[PDB]
């Protein structure tokens, strides 16, 4: 992945190996100059999601302003389950709904 | 006078009736579009063919 | 152990008792006075002449051929008076001791901390030709409200 | 308004809350902190500090009106004191658990009838016929601004707590008794305390 | 009651009102009255009437 | 529908996820990040001017 | 933030810094405290992992400030109050650490040494922008009131 580089933590930009033939990127502040880690760049990226795990709920226990579930907390163990969904802007990210225990915190999904 | 606002007893029984029997509709929609099994179409979008 | 909806009335009826309507009004300017205003003339009291704290004083008149009686409104108003007391900030020339000089008129809100009525007594407010029900909130500036 | 000075007193020291740099890498996150919008500071389990400065409010030893925020979204605590503020007197609940098995009212009908011990006033001093001026010394009723709401979950009627209250152990309903009236939202959603 | 095309908004939060949860996407809270104004209107149902 | 998709903007909204840029040296280069790769070796087999 | 013009350029971010003049892309006033050194700059903004979506949009940001390029000039690209005046770097200079020490975030702290707290509040404001134009939350609103 692009990063800065030791020395002078700086930007880093891309640069072929022509002869040899290989990735390589560099800076334009001093002149290190570190191997390539994938053959990947730049991307796109029109938009799909950007959440994944959203890490975590992990302040959803102590939101007095939220709903729970009862019994049923996949893993760890005990009842009561607080619960919520996403809905940014526009969509339609549908309502992949999660779930977080109160003596845990397993983001257990559910169809 | 007010009489004239005040509907029958036993025929508003069967008002609050309809109205509560309309939760059950809600019921299986507010949990039944948690399951993606709505849809949506047309205009869109998926939530807003839920408000509809 | 329960509790019913006719206990919470008599619960808010306190509110009304000490708090009162217009309460912040009233108290917004019950706070100004002293208050905060001390430290603002201080911000800038610099001059190649210092100012001081500020003697607190109560709203009177003076006038020709008169002499210096405090105001009693609302026997004033109708005098088209308006209600101000007069500032002194303590100014610093050096001879030791300050100097008392006065400074303008700052026009002051009935019924507040500094205040001609504040604790004053419903069978005294009517010797005065005032009304129990007033609630303060308003300036007398010119005579009128 | 109320001075924003004091109020830092009861942050830097407490606790730990530590300020000046501690970004790289950890810490975040590691939660922050603004007081009027002055993020001096990056504390870590908020836990702890909230629920002993909400007491500070109950107690009177900070000005009541002072707000707080728990944005578990959005990270962050800010905390405003700057005149300008609305409020909205509330009752509370108070729930640890720890006293009453789980809840629930805050008030008790001693504390009323002891009310009315003043409405025959006046007639002692200060003392102070404790009405209302009191209620908040005694962590009965908070201030609630309107950004705290936000964080927060009310009430209707008490008649509503206690049927929540019935049902975390399963307790008939009785919806064939009531006669014409305010049709409420029944039971209750969810919604545990 | 509605608003602009849309049964009572949400804001503030993810709520129609501080006496409801998170997501309540029903008619118990948001915009609906079930009574008249004979018994008749409920204080969480209230207000959404004026405002709308 | 024959007409209803034959008057469309279309373009390029299939992608929408979209472009990306890998360097690769000799014409013989690739790597991933899934499988295809196969398809490509099979066009270059075809050395029906490769070289032009 | 600005993202038109598909010719010009790749999505870059400014700032303005009442009460004069114009705009002034961001590394410029980090550079401008005492973050001249890169990378530190995004970590006070977002932080890897990261990510890089949210980041990158930085690409565009920092190329301007691809002549900076240390304390110097920084200040310098800051002539222009005004009513014509100055003559001129010196001035300049002073004028600059007035303007941090008043107007750049003037809450906070209007003492002299606390230019490393108003280092970070950027990296914050400009941390809500990111999650926007990405999509990833919404527009505060301004109803409230509350
Ligand atoms: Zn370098
Ligand atoms: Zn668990």
């Amino acid at each position: 992945n692009f990063q800065y580089c030791i020395e002078c933590n700086n930007m880093l930009y891309p640069r072929e190996d022509k002869v040899d033939r290989v990735l390589r990127l560099a800076c334009r502040n001093c002149d290190y100059s570190e191997i390539a880690a994938t053959s990947k760049v730049y991307r796109h990226e029109l938009q799909s999601s950007n959440v994944e795990n959203t890490t975590v709920s992990h302040d959803a226990s102590t939101d007095p302003t939220l709903p729970r579930s009862d019994k049923e907390c996949p893993r760890c163990h005990q009842h009561e389950a607080v619960f919520y969904q996403t809905h940014s802007r526009r969509g339609d990210t549908m309502m992949t709904l999660i779930y977080v225990c109160v003596h845990c915190g397993f983001a257990f999904e559910e169809q | 006078g007010i009489g004239d606002t005040i509907a029958d007893a036993d025929t508003m029984k069967e008002v609050t009736r309809t109205v509560k029997e309309a939760r059950r509709q809600v019921a299986e929609c507010i949990q039944d579009a948690q399951h993606n099994r709505l849809k949506p179409e047309p205009g869109m979008t998926l939530r807003e063919s839920f408000e509809a | 152990e329960t509790l019913t909806q006719e206990d919470c009335w008599t619960v808010i009826s306190s509110f009304f008792e000490e708090t009162s309507l217009a309460r912040q009004q009233l108290f917004s300017f019950d706070e100004f006075v002293q208050n905060t205003m001390q430290e603002i003339v201080d911000d800038d009291s610099t001059l190649t002449i210092n100012f001081g704290q500020i003697y607190l004083s109560r709203p009177t008149m003076t006038e020709a051929d008169g002499s210096t009686t405090t105001m009693f409104p609302q026997e004033a108003r109708l005098r088209n008076l308006t209600y101000s007391s007069p500032l002194y900030v303590d100014m610093r020339k050096e001879d030791e001791e300050p100097s008392k000089v006065f400074i303008g008129k700052i026009p002051i809100m009935l019924r507040s901390t500094f205040c001609i009525l504040n604790g004053v007594s419903d069978s005294e407010l009517y010797d005065l030709n005032e009304c129990p029900y007033d609630q303060g909130g308003y300036f007398i500036i010119n005579g009128s409200e | 308004g109320s001075p924003s000075a004091p109020i830092i007193e009861f942050l830097e020291e407490w606790g730990l809350e530590t300020l000046e740099d501690y970004n790289p890498s950890a810490s975040p996150n590691a939660t922050k902190v603004f007081v009027n919008g002055v993020w001096l500071g990056v504390h870590r389990d908020p836990a702890h500090l909230t629920e002993t400065l909400r007491s500070l409010r109950r107690r009177l030893d900070i000005s009541a009106e002072v707000s707080i925020v728990r944005d578990i979204r959005e990270k962050e605590l800010r905390l405003f004191t700057d005149a300008g503020r609305i409020c909205r007197p509330l009752f509370i609940v108070d729930n640890n658990p720890n006293s009453e098995r789980r809840g629930e009212l805050c008030i008790r009908k001693e504390h009323i009838q002891q009310l009315i011990e003043d409405k025959d006033r006046y007639d002692i001093d200060p003392e102070q016929r404790f009405g209302w001026t009191a209620l908040v010394s005694s962590g009965l009723i908070e201030y609630l601004d309107a950004e705290e709401e936000e964080t927060v979950m009310i009430a209707m009627s008490p008649e509503d707590l206690e049927a929540s209250r019935q049902m975390q152990a399963g307790y008939e309903v009785k919806e064939e008794l009531d006669p014409a009236q305010r049709v409420k939202p029944a039971p209750n959603p969810h919604v545990h305390a | 009651q509605i608003v602009e095309g849309k049964r009572i908004p949400f804001g503030f939060k993810y709520r129609t009102l501080p006496h409801f949860p998170k997501d309540d996407d029903s008619p118990e809270s948001r915009g609906f009255i079930e009574n008249s104004y004979l018994r008749g209107l409920t204080p969480q149902e209230f207000f959404f009437h004026a405002m709308a | 529908k024959n007409v209803q998709t034959q008057i469309e903007h279309t373009t390029l909204s299939t992608v929408t996820s979209a472009t990306e840029i890998h360097y690769d040296p000799d014409p013989q280069d690739t790597v991933i990040e899934e499988d295809k790769d196969f398809v490509e070796a099979f066009f270059a087999i075809p050395d029906e001017e490769v070289e032009e | 933030l600005m993202a038109r013009n598909t010719e010009n350029s790749g999505q870059t971010i400014r700032a303005t810094l009442p009460y004069i003049r114009s705009d002034i892309p961001i590394v410029i006033v980090f550079r401008a405290l005492g973050v001249v050194p890169d990378r530190d700059i995004l970590e006070h903004i977002c932080y890897d992992p990261n990510d890089f979506q949210m980041l990158e949009m930085m690409k565009p940001c920092i190329e301007e400030a691809f002549v900076i390029q240390d304390k110097d000039i920084a200040l310098d690209y800051i002539g222009k109050r005004g009513s014509t005046t100055g003559v001129t770097r010196e001035k300049r200079l002073r004028y600059a650490h007035d303007i941090l020490q008043k107007e750049l975030l003037p809450h906070i702290t209007t003492m002299e040494g606390f230019e490393t707290r108003k280092a970070f509040f950027l990296g914050y404001m400009i941390h809500r922008m990111l999650l926007c134009a990405l999509e990833r939350r919404e527009p505060d609103d301004r109803d409230h009131f509350g």
